[PDB]
């Protein structure tokens, strides 16, 4: 049991610091629903984006069907379409830009989800076995508070807060470890307290890597943004585009027809 | 906003209600009466006495406008608007005052159908009466 | 200077009617404030000018700091852009509770972008927050909100159709945004708050509009916002003029 | 403040609760019906669906703690300020719980109460306890 005032003091200090890791795990935790939302938003803007460039989409499809149809009948190499297609080819690659960035934007959406819900698993995990290792520290301090053992203990004891002063760590978990391998009763649970402390670990290295995926996420945003434009301002030309070359491939089957 | 799912759960605990209405809602006046007495500043010249027929009559009036509510879920500003002009124009009832007669039609609601306040049906009247609320008071300036 | 907080909304102040109903506006420099005509004309005729209006007001900003005001400036087609600037007699000090939002150059009024709007309206239980709270909600797509508010984009086909039963003013000049994750929305008193926007490149926070709408309550599914890209040439002429 | 037939009336009512089950149903109805407050129980797991939110052992377990601490301050009415300093300073300064969330509970609890008692829980009744929870609350705040 606990005995002196120094016993009683490392073990107060140590069951604050297990108990406290729940409440600063919640509190860190909650940082990361800002990205959450923001990954959600820009699901939202890449499927209006998807919509607002279809009809530019669709004219370059029918730019590709009409130059297989040209390529079938051996007039692929038609001057126009020639031209044509160099006259849409920064379209193709604003097209394909286009794909690859939204993807990289949904692949760090994934990303934010995945480390989110290992975080909140990590401070599940951490307050299930943070709380419950605090209580069995409190058997310790409730019962210092009676009987043998000196007045400067039970006194101690009696002081003994159940909640920290401020925000836990890595580094003051830690160090109430650390100091409570001193004390006989504590050391019992020496496993437990590891465990816990891999657990605060883990939970806050997530909730590190949410903010870094995020921040990739919104770099690669930006581009959509900026080739879903240069898109939509080229859906008239796209258009016409279309409308030439499935003229010249008409004009080359009328050809076809009347030479057999 | 209301969901499907919410009006499905309104009009049922509100058809189990059926002719209970006036009584529940004489009943939730009491209650905001004697829970928040700041409430009785509205009617200065009400009997407010425990049993007073006056507010029989008028808890008789409050669940008919929630029945007629009930009854147009989906067109309720149009469903409530003299009394919307009535509460925040000529009455000027601050907006505080409706959480307080939805919080007690609520535990009037609970007491008298346990069976139906479920915590889905919670949800959905505490909804209903947010929206009520809100339709009555959004006109107050 | 403006942009960046350390006490989290430090462009935020607290605007107080007549009669007792709390409101919001926002610093946008040192001396001047954004807010919206509907605020303004509280507690007063549909008549009044911005000289009976301006000696009315209470304006506080940070921890509880009173400041004074020289005059208000109504927007002059308050009827469709739903604006009012405040000019204080003095700059604030500005610090850690208390520093001007910055006026955009581009426009973040687009799907895809989340803004932080603080508020001092009323709460859940429909009583002024006792403390500064804020929602994050996203821009939500134009032609969506008009239909909740309007029934259709066509003007022909238009009907007053808000769920509370108020019209908010929507056009052009404005945009709307959605609610929170967990349903939170905006209500009473809200309105004059920003929707800040943080540009992540710059590393900076913007004024991307200001609450006009604040009677959605969760009821309504979105608020509006007067776009701060569309005033801001009248905000730098009025403030170079006054 | 309670008259002494106040405080009769609540302990009165309070002896026959649950204890083992209404804490849970407070709590699981509070993150039903006003689902913000999950950002501070998202540790509880399922939450998805009210009856995943009802049926949580987490969430029943968490309720018993906070039923306790209604019970503790049923024992102290006259000093609901010191006997809940401390959880007062994990609630605001740790936790940065909107107070407004208190009253929150609270009606909920009383809605609860009401559930489980029906009649029992009378006009009279229900005004006694909105002083307990309108005191617990101010004493978190
Ligand atoms: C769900 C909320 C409410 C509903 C449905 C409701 C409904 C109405 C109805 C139907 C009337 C009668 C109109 C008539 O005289 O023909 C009215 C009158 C009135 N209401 Fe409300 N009301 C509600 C909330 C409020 C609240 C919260 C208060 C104040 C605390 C308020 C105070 C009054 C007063 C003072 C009158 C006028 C009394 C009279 O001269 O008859 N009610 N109520
Ligand atoms: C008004 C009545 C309330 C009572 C009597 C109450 C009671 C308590 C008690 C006794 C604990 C301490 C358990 C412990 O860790 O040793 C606590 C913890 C907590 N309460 Fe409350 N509470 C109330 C309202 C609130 C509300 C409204 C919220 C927020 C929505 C809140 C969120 C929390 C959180 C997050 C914890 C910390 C659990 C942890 O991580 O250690 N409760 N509750
Ligand atoms: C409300 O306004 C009036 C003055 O019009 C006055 O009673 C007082 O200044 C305000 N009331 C409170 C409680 O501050
Ligand atoms: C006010 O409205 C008219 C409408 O045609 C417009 O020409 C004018 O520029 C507007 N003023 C401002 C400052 O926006």
């Amino acid at each position: 049991g606990l005995k002196t005032k120094d016993e009683v003091e490392k073990a107060c200090h140590l069951a604050q610091q297990l108990k406290e890791v729940s409440i600063t795990l919640g509190v860190i935790y909650r940082t990361t629903e800002r990205h959450s939302v923001q990954v959600e938003a820009h699901k939202t803007a890449i499927d209006k984006h998807a919509d607002a460039v279809s009809r530019a989409v669709e004219a370059l499809t029918r730019v590709d069907v009409a130059l297989q149809r040209l390529k079938e009948l051996g007039k692929a190499n038609d001057t126009k379409a020639v031209k044509i297609i160099e006259n849409i080819t920064s379209a193709r690659e604003n097209l394909a830009l286009f794909n690859n960035e939204t993807q990289a934007v949904l692949t760090a959406r994934d990303h934010v989800h995945k480390h989110r819900a290992a975080a909140l698993q990590g401070w599940s995990d951490a307050k299930e076995k943070g709380d419950a290792a605090a209580e069995d520290v409190w058997v310790l301090l409730n019962a210092a508070k009676k009987g043998n053992g000196s007045a400067d203990a039970k006194a101690a004891a009696e002081k003994c807060s159940r909640y920290s002063s401020s925000s836990t760590s890595e580094t003051e978990l830690q160090k109430a470890i650390d100091a409570a391998a001193n004390v006989g009763g504590l050391s019992a649970h020496k496993s437990k307290y590891g465990d816990v402390l891999n657990k605060f670990k883990l939970s806050n290295a997530s909730v590190g890597a949410v903010r870094d995926t995020s921040g990739r996420g919104g770099k690669h945003m930006e581009k959509v943004n900026n080739v879903a434009k240069l898109l939509k301002d080229a859906e008239v030309s796209l258009a016409a585009a279309a409308a030439e070359i499935e003229e010249v491939k008409n004009a080359h089957e009328t050809k076809v027809q009347e030479e057999m | 906003v209301l969901s499907p799912a919410d009006k499905t759960n309104v009009k049922a605990a509100w058809g189990k209600v059926g002719a209970h209405a006036g009584e529940y809602g004489a009943e939730a006046l009491e209650r905001m009466f004697l829970s928040f007495p700041t409430t009785k500043t509205y009617f200065p010249h009400f009997d407010l006495s425990h049993g007073s027929a006056q507010v029989k009559g008028h808890g008789k009036k409050v669940a008919d406008a929630l029945t007629n509510a009930v009854a147009h879920v989906d067109d309720m500003p149009n469903a409530l608007s003299a009394l919307s002009d009535l509460h925040a124009h000529k009455l000027r009832v601050d907006p505080v005052n409706f959480k307080l007669l939805s919080h007690c039609l609520l535990v009037t609601l609970a007491a008298h159908l346990p069976a139906e306040f479920t915590p889905a049906v919670h949800a959905s009247l505490d909804k209903f009466l947010a929206s009520v609320s809100t339709v009555l008071t959004s006109k107050y300036r | 200077v403006c942009g960046k907080p350390k006490g989290s909304f430090p462009w935020q102040a607290k605007m107080v009617s007549h009669h007792n109903l709390t409101t919001g506006a926002t610093l946008i420099n040192e001396q001047w404030l954004l807010t919206t005509a509907k605020n303004l004309f509280l507690n007063h005729s549909e008549n009044a000018t911005a000289k009976d209006i301006a000696p009315t007001l209470t304006l506080y900003v940070g921890k509880k700091q009173l400041v004074e005001i020289e005059k208000v400036v109504l927007h002059p087609n308050y009827s469709q852009v739903d604006i009012g600037l405040i000019k204080l007699k003095q700059k604030v000090s500005v610090n850690e509770r208390v520093m001007p939002i910055c006026l955009p150059s581009k426009d973040y009024a687009e799907v895809g972008r989340v803004g932080y709007v603080s508020g001092w309206g009323r709460n859940a239980n429909f009583k002024f927050t006792d403390h500064l709270k804020y929602v994050m909600l996203p821009v939500a797509d134009q032609d969506q909100c008009i239909r909740h508010y309007e029934g259709s984009t066509v003007p022909e086909k238009k009907t007053p159709k808000s769920p509370v039963g108020v019209q908010p003013i929507l056009n052009e000049h404005t945009f709307c945004a959605g609610m929170s994750k967990y349903q939170e929305d905006t209500c009473y008193g809200d309105a004059g708050s920003a929707f800040a926007v943080h540009d992540l490149e710059e590393d900076t926070w913007y004024a991307t509009g200001i609450l006009s709408f604040d009677k959605s309550c969760a009821v309504a599914e979105y608020g509006v916002y007067v776009k701060v890209t569309s005033i801001q040439d009248w905000v730098q002429k009025t403030i170079a003029e006054n | 403040h309670l008259t002494p037939e106040e405080k009769s009336a609540v302990t009165a009512l309070w002896g026959k609760v649950n204890v083992d089950e209404v804490g849970g149903e407070a709590l699981g109805r509070l993150l039903v019906v006003y689902p913000w407050t999950q950002r501070f129980f998202e540790s509880f797991g399922d939450l998805s669906t009210p009856d995943a939110v009802m049926g949580n052992p987490k969430v029943k377990a968490h309720g018993k703690k906070v039923l306790g601490a209604f019970s503790d301050g049923l024992a102290h009415l006259d000093n609901l300020k010191g006997t809940f300093a401390t959880l007062s300073e994990l609630h605001c300064d740790k936790l940065h719980v909107d107070p407004e969330n208190f009253r929150l509970l609270g009606n909920v609890l009383v809605c609860v109460l009401a559930h489980h008692f029906g009649k029992e829980f009378t006009p009279p009744v229900q005004a006694a306890y909105q002083k307990v929870v309108a005191g617990v609350a101010n004493a978190l705040a």
